């Protein structure tokens, strides 16, 4: 059973800068201090991001509707890890198979299976007072499924779960592919020490997996967790995070090897008159 | 003389032809083998269930072996309409459908594709089209207990079933004064047990039926894909995840990233090779070539 | 009538295979009908 979430304030969407993100390993070919041009689904360099917050301060609460046209670059600016996971789809109404990606307090489940999807999925993370401790009380995602074609669970493990206050010190950007059948995800993890901004630098993305689905996606849409300790729909809390989604198109980039055989550094093709000379 | 196609020569150097050296020992190196379908718990299951709810199960996202099943030698009756018993091991399907139930001697020919009867057409139809295996063994020693096993059932009364389709709804069958649901006469009972005894010949002994269907429309199980040793310091024809070629493999210096399998030179020419047996990294350098010149 | 080779390890353009010795799958049956070893021709079968 799931219910609406109510109490969110209405604000226009937000769009930022990103500068030299969303570059990822075209292909799992070593190379070593050499130039390759390469063409295939990037993301812009100095592009325009949606950026959607989480802040308690309105509470600012967005898991809004966002379509999948050929692949999705997702960042994920955080202190305390409130987002959760990804949902891709078409219908999201159990009349067609979708996929689920869901990080939860002790395990990772990606499963390819049939949903009901509520307008409103989320988590919920319950704080005690009494004693210090900060744990996973709700998933509100899905009904039930009775066809349900691929399973994947991770072995058990502990997560932080607790809220801490400062500014946000973790990025986690992700690349979503859907190619020829196969739904590739690429990823990485950074080090930041910002309050609010899309980090420059270079960074590229090694690949993480490349999962046999075969299912035809053109909509996705994330999932984050709320703190508990007033209703079901009014007493929840937010937590300090933020995410970038880009859209990627076919492009082609000349990438730098370096002697280690990991890209130190890229040019977009078609930004400038000098990048393309 | 050949090359310059006249019986005097003058006095020079000729390049005549180009010595190679073949390549030796041909080598298939493919990742390991861990992750295989149950295809046990299909066979090795303690318990069937009735043929008119026959088991199923799915198959996908393994690496299976149907060499082991054909060479096992303990089942009565192997047979493959599509495929062949032989060949099946490098073949690649996107699903793989499986259905276990228990019949009785004379049964056995109605399942069977094209095939009629009562219970090809009431109880399991299977399409004209089908492609797959059908594996039938005995289990005189499990599926039959003194006094009668009746816990198979199969359907006797039925209006025709189309090919792969479950029925779980078998009311009673009405034959033409209607009963309403009620026993008695115009309409009898459709479903009807078995009774398998030890007492009972080879046409009436229980057999244990599996029926394996492969779709496909990317695959998502494989065969076992198996590989051969590791040979260096020769000339080599080589296969590496699919990748062919012909050299001398060499230990090398260079470090490879974890997620990249072979490493490419200028002008994309590969140059070494990650086994992915041992995560060993390979030089491939080309074996002795070049041009003979005669003097 | 009318048969036709079923099992066979290929051959050359324009040859004649009259030889029709057992044809061995993979415990080899040693030329005797069984197991691992199936016959080397099939009719057709023809009905009007
Ligand atoms: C959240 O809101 C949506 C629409 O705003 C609700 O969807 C309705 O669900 C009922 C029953 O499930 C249907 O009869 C309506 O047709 C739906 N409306 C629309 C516009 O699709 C949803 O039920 C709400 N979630 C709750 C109340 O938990
Ligand atoms: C990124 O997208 C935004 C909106 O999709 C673009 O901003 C819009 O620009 C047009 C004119 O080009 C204005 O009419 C709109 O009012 C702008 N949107 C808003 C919300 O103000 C933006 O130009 C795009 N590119 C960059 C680099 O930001
Ligand atoms: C996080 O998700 C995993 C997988 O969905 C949960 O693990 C399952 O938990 C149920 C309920 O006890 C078991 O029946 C399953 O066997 C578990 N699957 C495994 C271990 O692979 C896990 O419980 C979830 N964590 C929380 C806090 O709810
Ligand atoms: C202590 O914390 C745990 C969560 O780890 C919670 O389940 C338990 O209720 C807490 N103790 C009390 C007395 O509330
Ligand atoms: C499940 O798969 C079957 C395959 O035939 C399909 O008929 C059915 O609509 C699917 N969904 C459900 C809920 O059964
Ligand atoms: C995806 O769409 C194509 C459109 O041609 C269709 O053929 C295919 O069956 C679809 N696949 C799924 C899983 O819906
Ligand atoms: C590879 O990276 C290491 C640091 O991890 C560095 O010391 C070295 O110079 C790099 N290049 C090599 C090993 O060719
Ligand atoms: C059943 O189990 C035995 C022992 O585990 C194994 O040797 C046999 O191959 C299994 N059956 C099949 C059909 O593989
Ligand atoms: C592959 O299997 C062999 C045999 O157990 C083992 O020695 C080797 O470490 C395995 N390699 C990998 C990469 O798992």
């Amino acid at each position: 059973q799931c219910v609406n979430l109510t109490t969110r304030t209405q604000l226009p969407p937000a769009y930022t800068n990103s500068f030299t993100r969303g570059v990822y390993y075209p292909d799992k070919v070593f190379r070593s201090s050499v130039l390759h041009s390469t063409q295939d689904l990037f993301l812009p360099f100095f592009s325009n991001v949606t950026w959607f917050h989480a802040i308690h301060v309105t509470k600012r609460f967005d898991n809004p509707v966002l379509p999948f046209n050929d692949g999705v670059y997702f960042a994920s600016t955080e202190k305390s890890n409130i987002i959760r996971g990804w949902i891709f789809g078409t219908t999201l109404d159990s009349k067609t198979q979708s996929l689920l990606i869901v990080n939860n307090a002790t395990n990772v489940v990606i499963k390819v299976c049939e949903f009901q999807f509520c307008n409103d999925p989320f988590l919920g993370v319950y704080y005690h007072k009494n004693n210090k401790s900060w744990m996973e009380s709700e998933f509100r995602v899905y009904s039930s499924a009775n066809n349900c074609t691929f399973e994947y669970v991770s072995q058990p493990f502990l997560m932080d779960l607790e809220g801490k206050q400062g500014n946000f010190k973790n990025l986690r950007e992700f690349v979503f592919k859907n190619i020829d059948g196969y739904f590739k995800i690429y990823s990485k993890h950074t080090p930041i020490n910002l309050v609010r901004d899309l980090p420059q630098g270079f960074s590229a993305l090694e690949p993480l997996v490349d999962l046999p689905i075969g299912i035809n996606i053109t909509r996705f849409q994330t999932l984050l967790a709320l703190h508990r300790s007033g209703d079901s729909s009014s007493g929840w809390t937010a937590g300090a995070a933020a995410y970038y989604v880009g859209y990627l198109q076919p492009r082609t980039f000349l990438l730098k090897y370096n002697e280690n055989g990991t890209i130190t550094d890229a040019v977009d093709c078609a930004l400038d008159p000098l990048s393309e000379t | 003389k050949c090359t310059l196609k006249s019986f005097t020569v003058e006095k020079g150097i000729y390049q005549t032809s180009n010595f190679r050296v073949q390549p030796t020992e041909s080598i298939v190196r493919f990742p390991n083998i861990t992750n295989l379908c149950p295809f046990g718990e299909v066979f090795n299951a303690t318990r069937f269930a009735s043929v008119y709810a026959w088991n199923r199960k799915r198959i996908s996202n393994c690496v299976a072996d149907y060499s082991v099943l054909y060479n096992s030698a303990s089942f009565s009756t192997f047979k493959c309409y599509g495929v062949s018993p032989t060949k099946l091991n490098d073949l690649c399907f996107t699903n793989v459908y499986a259905d276990s139930f228990v019949i009785r001697g004379d049964e056995v020919r109605q399942i069977a594709p094209g095939q009629t009867g009562k219970i090809a057409d009431y109880n399991y139809k299977l399409p004209d089209d089908f492609t797959g295996c059908v594996i039938a063994w005995n289990s005189n020693n499990l599926d039959s207990k003194v006094g009668g096993n009746y816990n198979y059932l199969y359907r006797l009364f039925r209006k025709n079933l189309k090919p792969f389709e479950r029925d779980i709804s078998t009311e009673i069958y009405q034959a033409g004064t209607p009963c309403n649901g009620v026993e008695g006469f115009n309409c009898y009972f459709p479903l009807q047990s078995y009774g398998f005894q030890p007492t009972n010949g080879v046409g009436y002994q229980p057999y244990r039926v599996v029926v394996l269907s492969f779709e496909l429309l990317p695959a998502t199980v494989c065969g076992p894909k198996k590989s051969t040793n590791l040979v260096k310091n020769k000339c080599v024809n080589f296969n590496f995840n699919g990748l062919t070629g012909t050299g001398v493999l060499t230990e090398s210096n260079k470090k490879f990233l974890p997620f990249q399998q072979f490493g490419r030179d200028i002008a994309d020419t590969t140059d070494a090779v990650r086994d992915p047996q041992t995560l060993e990294i390979l030089d491939i350098t080309p074996c002795s070539f070049g041009g003979v010149s005669v003097i």
